[PDB]
């Protein structure tokens, strides 16, 4: 437990763009999960991502697309060289050889 | 100045403080006082905190003077969307037909 790393997962709840969820989802459950991973922590403030991003993954089921929460917050998905992380990507994405 | 003088003592007059924000301590020694004195005046006030960060302490404190000053807490301005029809509903309640 440290309180540096424990303001990463209050993020849930103090943000504008993670507010947007709550009438959907009850950020409380994911809050705990992110102070006990960040007790688990060997790192950074990047310990509290994995809870964030499933946060907003679960959002995204339910309806809301935080489009904004990669910003806010101090996280980032990891993404193969040279592709940038993005919420709601189409699936048919355009390759050239495509019709 | 909105409320100078009442030119229409039988309409009923209604505002809606709607916020998002705090306000630094110092700044909010007289909200007390102000909001007191708009319901002498029996002008309502309905707060609409949205967000976060919207100043609940100062929101309840109005909530407190009068029971007409119901307020709305919404996650986000979104929320104004669904919340319409029922704060349109409950202003139109508030107010005398001809």
């Amino acid at each position: 437990m440290q309180k540096g790393l424990w303001e990463q997962c209050q993020l849930l709840k103090s943000t504008s763009v993670f507010a947007r969820c709550h009438p959907l989802v009850d950020p409380e459950p994911f809050v705990a999960l992110c102070e006990k991973t960040l007790c688990e922590c060997a790192g950074g403030l990047e310990c509290a991502c994995p809870a964030l991003l499933e946060y907003a993954r679960t959002c995204a089921q339910e309806g809301m697309v935080l489009y904004g929460w990669t910003d806010h917050s101090a996280c980032s998905p990891v993404c193969p060289a040279g592709m940038e992380y993005r919420q709601c990507v189409s699936p048919c994405a355009r390759t050239c050889q495509s019709l | 100045q909105i409320f100078s003088k009442i030119d229409r003592p039988e309409a009923s007059r209604i505002a809606l403080l709607l916020m998002a924000s705090q306000e630094p301590q110092r700044m909010s020694r007289n909200f007390v006082r102000y909001v007191q004195g708009l319901k002498k005046k029996k002008v309502i006030v309905i707060p609409v905190g949205i967000g976060p960060h919207a100043n609940l302490k100062q929101i309840r404190l109005i909530e407190k003077q009068a029971p007409e000053n119901k307020a709305f807490v919404l996650s986000s301005v979104d929320e104004l969307e669904q919340q319409r029809d029922e704060i349109v509903s409950y202003l139109c309640d508030l107010a005398p037909e001809a």
